[PDB]
């Protein structure tokens, strides 16, 4: 459980414009907001929202535990702080187009080495992964909206013991 | 879509004048009244197709989970595009897939 | 950097670090952070004295109360119009129960061309006596948020001659809904406002000048504190 | 990916026991695995009851 | 279809409680409210959506 | 035709004073309702370095001492500058940026916010009259525009990142206490006073 | 760089479970509860108010007692004879007592009147073992095996009779 | 917020939505005006967001027509408190002011409680009446109630929470009692002994 | 007779596949309703 007073003043910072300036002739193709449960707002650009509050997220400046959600489907934009969600880390993918690495695990052997020495080079164990962007928390509700690999080794494109893999062939290509 | 009054915001219910024979549009709450355009008074449609693909929005683009394709666009001609099945799921709808490319974001299909 | 000097020296720096508007060669030396664009023009960024006398208030129709949404009202006032540039506002208040606001307007185009020049032109001490009657529009329900802090809200104003530009302090805002007066209160309500409204220009009093200066010292006291 | 209908996108176990299953199909089989329990405890109070009426 | 229903309402002229029925007539749009003991009759206009507890409370602002 | 309910024709002879304006709006009499964001603040007095440096407040609370650095170096701020030929000029330290794609910006110092304008219709900017009790129109609110830091990097946003972060790190309301006798020890040493002035009581007011 | 192996991935799961632990929700989820949520249960209500209009002369009198600060201590143990000591889980679990802890309260009590208290013991909140409250959370590995505790115990339970 | 009406049967789709302390089932629009939006297109405007989705506003026509009835918020207001289930015979006023309280309190308390502050419970009854409206034209799935992120675990600290809430009230009763017991003597009460 | 008009469009498809006839619809109608209702019908060869 986390209040929800910050996550208010980012949204608010970073351009969300609450409901009394909403009209439902003119902001046909905006996005609402829903921070508990509640809805607090609307917003026009909800991309550049999401990848903010989520980069915040990873960074610690929001708290690991904070569900952050987006409906492209319904038009929404969804936010948890609530106590009694269930959740689990997941490795994170660098999915950025611009970025050298797209496509490619965050976490590398430095971060291994540097978990294995139990300190950095200018304690370092579970929580700095986690605030250094390279492990992330989701829940059963913001799972519906990431595509997640089974293993490493998913990341890239005869023998009668070993088993089969799946061959995912719908897909042209996967992000 | 229905009209409203334009001093009283009511909904404008159709009326008739028997002393003119024509169809007027008439407020419950207020004295306005204003003709009417089309004959078309009312309409029920048993089987209807609306909401089979208005379900579009400009960044459907943007999903990760949704499969990417390689049909060819009718509008930008591009290689990459994006597809699903129809968003409106009665219990005798059809599997036909609509193709959104990332340019013209044009809806179509494979028939 | 919590030290007062360092405090102090950081606004000295961020003074001195103005860039001149009329400086086309610094102007297009300044990128945006994240845009990497050139900059184009420039504007100071200035108060205003004359106007911290007066309140401002930030007046907003709500739902079909909107003035375009009225189709005969706004073909009767015109199709800017000088008119709405006009118009007054006139708050009463039987009760604390029952409470409207009244608007009134000039219906003659001329006449609110006329007005609205002198008013937007008063910058000597002559000024006509334009004898103007406003009449009755439409009446609407009211209600007020104020601002916990005194410049919450600010609007801006532009002046490119000057290459400045002013902002002036917002005190509230005012939402008006269109109201369905009661069949019954009529004959009361005939009695509460009125069909015309004349408005007289003349000068203001030395008093009330005085009074209006000595407001506007807490801002300025160079160029307007009492002698 | 989303509106996958490919066999092993809805639990189609392709493997062998002795060859191994892979996650997602063993997640698939212990959900058929817990239908059958809860059917068989669920039936059970059932079929007593009828075989009661039955006697009685 | 005049309705004839026997309420709890209590009456302001011999204050006899459980004294109270309401009769409300749809067809006509009436509601008349009459004392069993004071045999007083009270007559208002009801609507589509009108209850007992709508024509006591008329006869209660009437009252005052 | 809904006929006009005023027709008595009444006429009130006021007369309002108005003052000139030091400026005056060309071709539209438009402004932007601008909404202030926390981390930047309005300073309409003139600038006064000597009672800003000996009024400047140092706090126990980090997270509330750097909100305020923060805020006070990001406030708009003016003072009066003597000029080279002796006069004097309104020398202000913030400035609007009109860049090349038509977007504009609020510069404070070095610190550049964005502005998002929304168009908004049937808004309008008024000036009260009190003594009067009328309230009369003074231009158009035609666009509502909205501040926001112009990217990550921008030492505002991380300041504000920073204080907002280790404000909600800070949560311990319980105190703690050592105890040194039983809890229960009060209750019973007064239950017997009690009982011993009940017993006293009842034997004054048997003898009263 | 360099690939990620499985092995990398059982070094991270080391990690994760070296920070948190097994019973780590249990124990996050009582500690809060103590920190904050007794405090803030105390003041949703945080005002008892009587009024009298004495005439018996109108005096209005308004008694009213309002709740301050919660204050906590580690679990006491108050024997028949009078002594109290402090307590750990072994000596509970061996004499069937419970492992709880005091509660104060500060109440202040103000007597408004117009004519027209400290630290105050509410109960005894068990404790959670191995939480933040309980006497083992020091006490290193050492000291453990005095207090005839396993170290290999992971708490995340309470001891009551 | 149920919806009356099977298909092809009931009549008109009439939807009444339920209060908290409130005896019978009220039409929607009855509540849009208690709330203090009387026009019907402003209505319309709070519940859709596409004026040629003619099928929803299909759907909301025999809502409209049935509370065609009420026209002003005043009446709207008594209306409410008439069925509130609270005392019988309340002054008009009084019912007023009561309806006034069971709606800005007890009604959505999660969005807000303060006065002025109800455009917000107007848009979220809109978008209620928006997924209702949705989900009775098929036009999505019913919500899955067996989805796993809609559920919470109560732990120690909740579960405790509640009990000690209860308690304390427990507590507080108690010393209000006593006090209102022992204040008859004009004593100086040590409040160590009210405890308990 | 009242100017209120009352039309509806058939589904020529699953009308053929019924084997029905318009005619047969609109003596079902005339039968059902006697002569309270004046009832005429597009041919087989319309376009709908
Ligand atoms: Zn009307
Ligand atoms: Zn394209
Ligand atoms: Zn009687």
């Amino acid at each position: 459980g986390s209040p929800s007073e910050p996550i208010i003043n980012f949204l608010e910072e970073w351009g969300m414009e609450p409901l009394e300036d909403y009209d439902p002739a003119q902001h046909t193709k905006s996005t609402r907001i829903f921070v508990n449960g509640v809805w607090t707002g609307i917003h026009r650009d909800p991309s550049m929202l999401v990848s903010t509050m989520r980069d915040l997220r990873r960074s610690g400046a929001i708290s690991p535990e904070v569900s952050i959600i987006r409906d492209i489907r319904e038009r929404e934009f969804k936010i948890f702080t609530d106590v009694g969600r269930v959740y689990r880390p997941l490795f994170i993918v660098e999915d950025d187009e611009s970025k050298d690495n797209k496509g490619e695990l965050r976490i590398t052997k430095e971060h291994i080495r540097k978990i294995q020495q139990g300190y950095d080079d200018d304690v370092y164990g579970w929580s700095s992964l986690v605030t250094s962007g390279v492990i992330e928390y989701v829940d059963g509700e913001e799972e519906e909206t990431i595509m997640i690999a089974m293993t490493p080794e998913d990341l890239q494109t005869n023998d009668t013991a070993k088993r089969i893999k799946p061959e995912m062939s719908t897909s042209s290509h996967h992000t | 879509s229905f009209r409203f009054c334009l001093e009283c915001n009511n909904m404008l219910y159709p009326k008739e004048d028997k002393e003119n024979q024509r169809l007027l549009y008439s407020c419950r709450n207020c004295d306005y009244t204003e003709l009417a355009e089309d004959p078309k008074v009312y309409r029920h449609e048993l089987i209807t197709n609306i909401g089979e693909t208005a379900g579009i929005v400009d960044d459907i683009g943007q999903d990760p989970t949704l499969p990417r394709s390689d049909k060819e666009c009718p509008e930008c001609h591009s290689r990459d595009c994006v597809f699903f099945q129809s968003q409106q799921r009665r219990k005798d709808t059809n599997m036909t897939l609509f193709y959104v490319c990332l340019n013209c974001k044009k809806t179509f299909r494979d028939e | 950097d919590t030290n007062p000097r360092s405090q102090l020296h950081s606004v000295e720096r961020t003074f001195d670090e103005v860039i001149d508007p009329r400086n086309k060669n610094r102007l297009q030396s300044l990128i945006h952070p994240r845009k990497k664009i050139k900059a184009v023009k420039a504007w100071h960024f200035f108060p205003d004295t004359s106007t911290f006398d007066q309140v401002f208030h930030s007046l907003k129709f709500v739902g079909s109360a909107s003035l375009s949404k009225d189709r005969p009202l706004n073909e009767q006032l015109g199709q800017v119009n000088a008119s709405i540039l006009t118009s007054l506002f006139k708050p009463i208040e039987i009760n604390p129960h029952n409470k409207w606001i009244s608007l009134y307007a000039v219906t003659d185009k001329l006449s609110a061309e006329s007005f609205r020049k002198s008013f937007n032109s008063i910058k000597d001490d002559n000024i006509v006596n334009r004898h103007v009657i406003y009449d009755h529009i439409k009446d609407f329900d009211q209600m007020f948020r104020g601002h916990k802090k005194l410049f919450e809200d600010f609007a801006i104003s532009f002046d490119d001659i000057s290459d400045r530009a002013f902002f002036v302090p917002i005190v509230g805002r005012l939402e008006l809904k269109k109201k369905r007066i009661v069949p019954g209160l009529v004959d009361m309500v005939n009695r509460t406002n009125y069909a015309h409204i004349r408005m007289d220009l003349r000068n203001p009093s030395t008093q009330e000048t005085a009074i209006r200066d000595s407001r506007r010292e807490q801002y300025d006291p160079v160029n307007y504190s009492s002698i | 990916t989303k509106d996958d209908f490919s066999p092993e996108s809805k639990g189609f176990v392709e493997n062998s026991y002795l060859r191994g299953l892979t996650p997602q199909e063993f997640f698939f089989h212990a959900m058929a695995g817990r239908e059958g329990l809860i059917d068989t405890a669920v039936k059970t109070a059932e079929t007593g009851y009828i075989q009661r009426r039955l006697v009685k | 279809i005049k309705q004839k229903l026997e309420t709890q309402f209590t009456c302001l002229f011999c204050n006899h409680d459980n004294s109270v029925v309401c009769t409300l007539d749809k067809k006509n749009s009436i509601g008349l409210l009459e004392c069993k003991k004071c045999n007083l009759s009270f007559q208002a206009p009801i609507n589509s959506l009108s209850q007992p507890i709508d024509i006591y409370s008329d006869w209660i602002d009437a009252c005052e | 035709h809904t006929k006009s309910v005023y027709d008595n024709g009444e006429t009130l002879d006021i007369s309002l004073p108005i003052h000139p304006k030091s400026h005056i709006p060309q071709g539209k009499q438009d402004r932007w309702v601008v909404k202030l964001p926390d981390f930047l603040d309005i300073n309409a007095e003139p600038f006064d370095p000597r009672p800003f440096e000996m009024n400047v407040k140092t706090h126990e609370d980090k997270n509330q001492e750097l909100l305020d650095k923060l805020i006070a170096v990001n406030t708009v701020r003016w003072r009066y500058a003597k000029s080279e030929t002796g006069g004097i000029f309104k020398e202000t330290n913030s400035q609007i940026i009109q860049w090349e794609d038509g977007t504009y910006s609020l510069r404070v110092g070095s610190e550049i916010f964005d502005m998002f304008t929304t168009n908004t219709d049937d808004n309008y900017l008024v000036s009260e009259h009190n003594e009067e009790g009328i309230l009369m129109t003074e231009s158009t609110l035609s666009k509502s525009v909205k501040l926001v830091p112009a990217s990550f990097q921008s030492t505002t946003h991380q300041k504000l990142a920073k204080a907002l972060s280790a404000k909600q790190k800070k949560e311990s309301y319980a105190r703690s206490v050592v105890t040194k006798e039983d809890p229960e020890e009060r209750q019973r040493r007064l239950e017997s006073q009690e009982n011993e002035r009940y017993r006293l009581e009842r034997r004054r007011k048997q003898a009263e | 760089d360099d690939t990620i192996t499985t092995e990398d991935c059982w070094t991270v799961i080391s990690a994760f479970f070296e920070e948190k632990g097994l019973v780590s929700q249990q124990l996050d989820s009582f500690d809060e509860f103590m920190e904050t949520s007794i405090q803030d249960l105390v003041w949703e209500e945080p005002r008892l108010i009587l009024d009298q209009p004495a005439q018996h002369d109108n005096i209005n009198k308004r008694y009213e007692i309002r709740f301050g600060k919660i204050y906590l201590s580690r679990p006491t143990m108050t024997e028949a004879d009078g002594t109290t000591h402090a307590m750990f889980p072994q000596e509970a679990r061996l004499r069937n007592l419970t492992y709880s802890s005091p509660v104060y309260l500060d109440m202040e009590k103000s007597m408004f009147t117009s004519i027209d208290g400290n630290k105050v013991h509410i109960g005894k909140v068990p404790i959670m073992l191995r939480s933040k409250f309980c006497s083992l959370r020091t006490l290193d590995e050492v000291d453990l095996y005095k207090m005839k505790e396993c170290p290999y115990d992971m708490g995340g339970y309470f001891v009551i009779n | 917020i149920k919806l009356y009406g099977r298909e092809d049967k009931g009549t008109g789709r009439t939807i009444k939505a339920t209060l908290p302390y409130v005896k019978q089932d009220i039409p929607i629009v009855i509540v849009f005006r208690a709330l203090g939006v009387v026009p019907d297109g402003e209505i319309l405007q709070h519940i859709c967001y596409d004026e040629n989705d003619w099928q929803m506003l299909e759907m909301l026509k025999p809502c409209i027509e049935e509370g065609f009835v009420i026209q002003d918020k005043e009446v709207a207001l008594d209306f409410i408190g008439r069925r509130g289930s609270a005392a019988l015979g309340i002054r008009r006023e009084k019912r007023i002011q009561y309806a006034k309280d069971i709606l800005q309190k007890e009604l959505l308390p999660h969005i807000t409680q303060e006065e002025g502050f109800e455009t917000r419970k107007t848009f979220f009854l809109g978008y209620m009446v928006n997924r209702l409206l949705l989900c009775a034209l098929e036009r999505k799935d019913q919500d899955d109630r067996d989805h796993f992120g809609k559920k919470r675990l109560d732990l120690a600290g909740p579960l405790l929470a509640n009990l000690f809430r209860i308690l304390f009230r427990k507590l507080t009763r108690e010393i209000y009692r006593y006090m209102q017991r022992c204040i008859e003597t004009d004593r100086d009460f040590n409040l160590n002994l009210a405890v308990k | 007779q009242s100017p209120w008009l009352l039309r509806l469009e058939l589904d020529r498809a699953r009308m053929l596949d019924k084997q029905l006839t318009m005619n047969q619809v609109a003596d079902k109608i005339s039968e059902v309703f006697s002569d309270d209702l004046f009832v005429m019908w597009s041919e087989d060869n319309a376009d709908k």
